[PDB]
């Protein structure tokens, strides 16, 4: 759940 | 239907260079062909397959010459710190020309951020007006990374307006929401500065970043221009093939303030509605019409099964603001009909603009097919009047004949617009020239058409016995638009009692024969040429068939070999027009 | 009616209508048979090539768990010859029944994007748990494994040296470099082998949210020998992802403009070697290959993707969608539910030379009720029979016959159809220069002299 494929890990 | 397929001009480039991925014309008093070869090796220092755009001459010899937009290698941001990456940038992936301006782009051009050391595909364009050449990279800004214009790939699609404004498409902006950027050609060259990598243009029109739900839409995937609010200013049309959950959409924006005007939506998932778009008035009402390609559309047959055939929607712009939309389905499975849509102008000069639609992977051996469609008062004629076939077999990429094409330019001053068709898979580009169109008005009178067998008027030479006779008169008149000869030589045949193995009831007086051949030289523009002739009925005792009508048949053809022009371009008879006519006579009962 | 045709040739008489007949006697000869016998025609001379069927192989449907696989019959009949007069349609009664115990193949195709890290911790023992439940429902269960992320090319992936070596170098987090599709485990009975394969998986990453799943789906369906699909068994392809998918000409952004060929491109390392060469497959291409390889596609996707993949599934025969949790906690239930769903669904499919042919379907599901314009049955207990009325018609007289296959979606059993047109008479088998037409001035055929003789 986030913007981009790295969304979850970025959060 | 009038495109010359016997001897079309074949241009070729280096193998593997994708020569023909993008094509256009160049009309500065000489004429030229513009071909994109995005995978072409250049002499640029350290740059492998930078790509190039070749200027090919149509006149006399067939010579393509590379156009030097940029001879330099990678500029440095700092010492041992390259600013850009021009290798494999696909320069010439899109080429667009207007008068003395040539715009070519490199969608896969990457550059270094001026903050950190990145490699972001912002895309770049070079604009060449006569002598001055400038760079144009509107996505190469301070708005970096995917959230911004970092992956914009500006110049993925481009176009010119009629007031010398550029329309550029960038499908990757704002996490692939896509973007349209529009600048006036004067500011592009004027505000250009070789020491500034992010140039601000004052009169720039651009779509803005929207909500995250609109990510992965690919706005700017394709573009086209045309007026749609009747203010004379070309408005922006663009395909957004992944919008609406892969249903695909097409956005229309006002060409003055980038305000939203109209929307189109696909009717099938993942049909790639919006892969290609085009805008041209097809029904002669001076209202531009929208053509949207969806090459992956699946249609159901009589057997009920889905088949991928592709679809183009034709949307006729009403004065009321609405669109009267029809749909045109492809013919061959997996051929991807609708991959390219090229306005041809008035290909046959009948008063209505025409359009070409390609199925680049159709035909035998996947050699590509191009379909020609003619306009009329009621819109586009759904049945194609000509089928253009690819001639070149595949070795690894398919030939992709039709993948790019350009029309609406009269390159040979023949009064008719011609057509360029690219086939990058075989590194080839082909110019098809339009043949001049002859409209013929042929006539056939049979008087009297009711025949009294008992009349016997005309005496016959050698016998005292008179026969029942009547007059057969056939007329011929022709004319055409553009450059065609004055003197047209026709060959005309007449056959009496045509639907008769069975015996011929009517014969010509002088020849005593049912058939008559005649050479007829007529002048274009000129008066009608006629020839009268006498035919007679057989004696009443000679046949038992009195009820069946005696059909007089007239057939005519042209000398194409002798009507040709200095370039060997042979004219052609207008379609829908009968190369023969028939009239029948009856015997009295 | 059948009159006013022309009465030129018996052959042309059959063209104007399937109800029309010819009287090849010298005793508007083209007319209906009810009319012809009364008009003064003969019994042996009325030529009526009527449409008919000839059952070749019609074995009764087996039911009730059979130990011998070759005795299993799930469709009836199995072989048919269909002689069709042009215009005269014929309705086939096709019966389908699923057997109690039948081999199932399962290929677990998992998204290994950075958003799928939490999912992995829970699947570490999915293998033994899945094969334990499936053991109850079938005696031959086989699982395999494959993974995917994305085409490892710009702009789908950042291409700086650091980002290539570790695409989660920006988080900063440790991930494997992006790869297209890896076929790790060939389908086997050892469920324990599946477990160990999962615990060794490592997460990747890229940029854009949709992924390159369709590349993997295509490869999984086509590569039969490599993946290990059994011949007479259910082929289940479970697609696990929390993202949209790239398709078709999305790869133009990456400069990939050569269409997918639907061929197997798994190298010595069992990796998709055309990931950077060929485009993403199209839905039409996936449909084509899934049907040809009889592969049933299960979309285990999260809430945000459910509705999107539902629409895809409606185009793909045999495809279903299961709501996957954020941590894939329910993948067991989804697979079993889906399996039991296909276990009660019966879809007909018509393959082969069916172009230019009129086909219509009515489904006799459950209680006996009939569904018009439908070739699909649902809510069936395993053992229940589904009957379909397939109506076949040839519009115009053809030259060569048509090879057609009617089969249930997902099942191996099939109904072969040899549709051969009948547009010719027996009378045209013609006396050149016969003595019947004035000393051989013409040929005699079909009761009429072809030079009313030449006298
Ligand atoms: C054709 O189809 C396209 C595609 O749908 C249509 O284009 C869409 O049109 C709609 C309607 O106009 C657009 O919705 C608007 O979105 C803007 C977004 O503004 C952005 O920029 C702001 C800074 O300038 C920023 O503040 C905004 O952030 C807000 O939104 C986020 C959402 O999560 C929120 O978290 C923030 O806190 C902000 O609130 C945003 O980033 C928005 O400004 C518009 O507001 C209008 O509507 C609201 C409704 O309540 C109203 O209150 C406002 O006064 C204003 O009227 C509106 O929401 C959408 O963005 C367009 N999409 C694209 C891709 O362009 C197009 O209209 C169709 N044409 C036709 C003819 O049908
Ligand atoms: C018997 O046969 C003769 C010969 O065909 C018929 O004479 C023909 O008469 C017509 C009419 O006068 C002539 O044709 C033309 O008449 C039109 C007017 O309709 C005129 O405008 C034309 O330009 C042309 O003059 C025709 O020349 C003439 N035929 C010949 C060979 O001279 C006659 O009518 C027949 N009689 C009957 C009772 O049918
Ligand atoms: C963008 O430009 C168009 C065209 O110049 C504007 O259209 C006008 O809209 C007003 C009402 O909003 C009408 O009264 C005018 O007749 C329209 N003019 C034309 C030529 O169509 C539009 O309003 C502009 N929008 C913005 C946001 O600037
Ligand atoms: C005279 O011209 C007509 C057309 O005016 C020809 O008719 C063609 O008939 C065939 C029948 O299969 C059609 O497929 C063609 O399309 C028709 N032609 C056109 C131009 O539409 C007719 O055959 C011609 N007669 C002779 C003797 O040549
Ligand atoms: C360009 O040159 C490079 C040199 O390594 C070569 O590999 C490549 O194939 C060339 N491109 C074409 C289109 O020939
Ligand atoms: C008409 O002229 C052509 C050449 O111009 C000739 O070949 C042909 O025989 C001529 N027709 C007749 C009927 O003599
Ligand atoms: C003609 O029909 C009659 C019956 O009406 C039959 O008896 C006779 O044999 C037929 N003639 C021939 C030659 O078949
Ligand atoms: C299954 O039964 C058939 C006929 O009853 C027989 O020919 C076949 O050998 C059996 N299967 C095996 C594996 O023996
Ligand atoms: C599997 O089935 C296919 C089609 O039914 C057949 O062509 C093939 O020979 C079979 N192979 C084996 C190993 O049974
Ligand atoms: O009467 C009709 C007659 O008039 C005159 C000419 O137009 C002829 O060609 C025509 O047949
Ligand atoms: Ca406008
Ligand atoms: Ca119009
Ligand atoms: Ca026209
Ligand atoms: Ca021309
Ligand atoms: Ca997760
Ligand atoms: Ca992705
Ligand atoms: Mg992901």
């Amino acid at each position: 759940h986030g913007r981009g494929d790295l969304g979850r890990l970025k959060k | 239907f009038n495109l010359d397929v016997d001897s079309p001009a074949e241009y070729s480039g280096p193998e593997g260079s994708y020569f023909g991925f993008a094509v256009d014309f160049f009309v500065p008093s000489r004429m030229f062909l513009l071909v994109g070869a995005p995978k072409a090796n250049t002499t640029q220092p350290g740059i492998v397959e930078g790509g190039q755009v070749l200027k090919c001459d149509w006149s006399s010899t067939r010579r393509c010459q590379p156009i030097e937009f940029d001879a330099t290698g990678n500029r440095d941001y700092a010492k041992d710190d390259p600013l850009e990456f021009k290798s494999h940038q696909w320069f010439g992936a899109s080429v667009r020309s207007k008068q003395d301006k040539i715009l070519a782009c490199a969608p896969l051009y990457h550059w270094r951020t001026e903050m950190k050391q990145e490699r972001e595909p912002v895309g770049t364009c070079f604009l060449q007006d006569g002598t001055k050449t400038v760079e144009y990279a509107p996505c190469r800004s301070q708005d970096i990374d995917a959230d911004g214009q970092g992956f914009c790939q500006g110049g993925f699609s481009i176009d010119f307006t009629k007031a010398d404004r550029v329309l550029l498409g960038g499908p990757g902006s704002f996490y692939w929401q896509g973007q349209l950027i529009s600048d006036q050609v004067a500011e592009i060259v004027s505000k250009y500065d070789p020491n500034v990598y992010s140039i601000k243009y004052n009169n720039q029109l651009a779509t803005r970043t929207a909500q995250a739900i609109f990510d992965d839409s690919y706005l700017g995937y394709s573009v086209a221009v045309g007026d749609f609010n009747g203010d004379g200013i070309d408005d922006f049309v663009s395909g957004v093939p992944r919008a609406a959950r892969t249903l695909g959409m097409v956005y229309i924006y006002d060409g003055k303030n980038m305000s939203s005007l109209y929307n189109f939506t696909g009717e099938q998932m993942a049909a790639y509605f919006g892969f290609s778009v085009a805008a041209t008035d097809i029904n002669g009402d001076d209202y531009a019409d929208v053509f949207i390609g969806a090459p992956l559309f699946m249609d159901r047959g009589s057997d009920g099964k889905l088949q991928e055939v592709g679809q183009v929607s034709v949307s006729l712009q009403r004065a009321s603001g609405d669109f009267q939309t029809t749909k045109l389905n492809g013919f061959e499975v997996f051929a991807r009909f609708g991959s390219a849509i090229a306005p041809l102008g008035d290909l046959d000069q009948d008063g209505f603009n025409d359009i070409a639609i390609a199925a680049p992977y159709g035909g035998e051996d996947k050699k590509g097919i191009v379909y020609i469609f003619n306009g009329r008062s009621t819109g586009l004629n759904a049945v194609p009047s000509q089928i253009l076939e690819g001639q070149w077999a595949a070795r690894s990429c398919p030939p992709s004949f039709g993948y790019s094409m350009k029309g609406a330019t009269d390159i040979d001053k023949n009064g008719y617009p011609d057509l360029i068709v690219g086939a990058f898979g075989v590194d080839r580009a082909i110019l098809y020239r339009a043949r001049p169109v002859i409209t013929v008005n042929a006539g056939l009178e049979v008087y009297p058409s009711i025949l009294n067998q008992d009349n016997k008027t005309c005496s016959l030479p050698g016998t005292a016995l008179k026969v029942s006779c009547f007059n057969v008169r056939f007329c011929l008149k022709a004319d055409g638009k553009g450059v065609l000869p004055r003197k047209l030589n026709f060959q005309v045949e007449l056959l009496l009692d045509k639907l008769k193995g069975a015996i011929r009831r009517a014969l010509f007086l002088y020849s005593r024969s049912p058939s008559h051949s005649k050479n007829m030289t007529i002048s274009r523009g000129g008066l009608m040429q006629c020839e009268e002739l006498i035919a007679y009925l057989r004696d009443e005792s000679e046949f038992r068939d009195k009820l069946t009508p005696i059909t007089i048949f007239m057939e005519y053809r042209l000398d194409y070999r002798t009507a040709a022009d200095t370039t060997g371009l042979q004219p052609i008879l207008n379609q829908f027009t009968p190369a023969n006519i028939s009239r029948q006579a009856h015997i009295l009962l | 009616g059948c009159a006013l045709g022309g009465a030129e040739t018996c052959e042309d008489c059959l063209l104007i209508g399937p109800q029309c007949a010819w009287c090849a006697t010298e005793n508007e000869r083209c007319d209906t048979p009810a009319n012809l016998l009364a008009k003064g025609c003969q019994l042996n001379f009325i030529e009526n090539p009527v449409s008919q069927v000839e059952i070749l192989k019609n074995k009764p449907l087996s039911v009730g768990r059979q130990k011998n696989s070759s005795d299993i019959v799930q469709i009836a009949p199995q072989s048919l010859i269909l002689k069709l007069r042009p215009g005269g349609a014929q309705t086939l009664q096709v019966h389908v029944r699923q057997t109690e115990d039948y081999p199932v193949d399962l290929y677990y195709l998992m998204d290994l994007s950075a958003s799928m890290d939490d999912d992995l911790n829970t699947i570490k023992e999915l293998g033994s748990r899945l094969s334990k439940e499936m053991s109850k429902l079938t005696s031959n269960f086989r699982l395999g494994f494959g993974s995917f992320v994305e085409k490892p090319v710009s702009p789908f992936v950042k291409t700086t040296p650091e980002e290539i070596a570790n695409p989660c170098s920006s988080i900063p987090y440790f991930c494997l470099p992006t790869f297209g599709f890896k076929h790790i485990l060939p389908l086997t009975n050892d469920a324990e082998r599946f477990n160990e394969i999962v615990k060794n998986q490592k997460i990747s990453a890229n940029i854009d949210t949709p992924e390159g799943g369709f590349d993997a789906i295509m490869q999984a369906a086509v590569c039969k020998e490599k993946i290990g699909w059994r011949n007479d068994s259910l082929h289940l392809l479970v697609f696990v992802s929390d993202a949209d998918s790239h398709f078709g000409m999305d790869s133009k952004l990456a400069g990939i403009v050569c269409p997918n060929d639907g061929l197997c491109h798994l190298d010595s390392k069992n990796e998709y070697s055309m990931s950077t060469v060929l485009e993403y497959p199209t839905i039409g291409q996936l449909i084509d290959k899934l049907v040809q390889n009889n592969v049933l596609l299960i979309f285990a996707v999260t809430q945000e993707q459910v509705h999107l993949y539902e629409n895809y599934a409606k185009l793909i025969p045999g495809a279903t969608v299961g709501l996957l949790q954020k941590d894939s906690g329910n993948i067991l239930q989804l697979i079993i539910s889906a399996y039991e769903e296909l276990r009660s669904e019966v879809e007909l499919e018509v393959l082969g030379d069916t172009e230019g042919l009129n086909l219509s379907f009515t489904a006799i599901c459950n209680n006996g009720t009939l569904f018009q314009h439908q070739k699909k049955c649902s809510h069936m207990k395993v053992g229940d029979t589904a009957s379909f009325s397939v109506t076949v018609n040839i519009p115009h007289c053809e030259r060569r016959s048509r090879h057609i296959i009617i089969k249930p979606v997902g099942l191996g059993d099939a109904l072969e159809l040899l549709v051969s047109p009948e547009c010719n008479c027996d009378c045209q088998k013609v006396e050149v220069n016969s003595s019947k037409c004035h000393n051989g001035n013409g040929s005699f055929q079909c009761g009429v002299c072809a030079c009313p003789r030449c006298e």
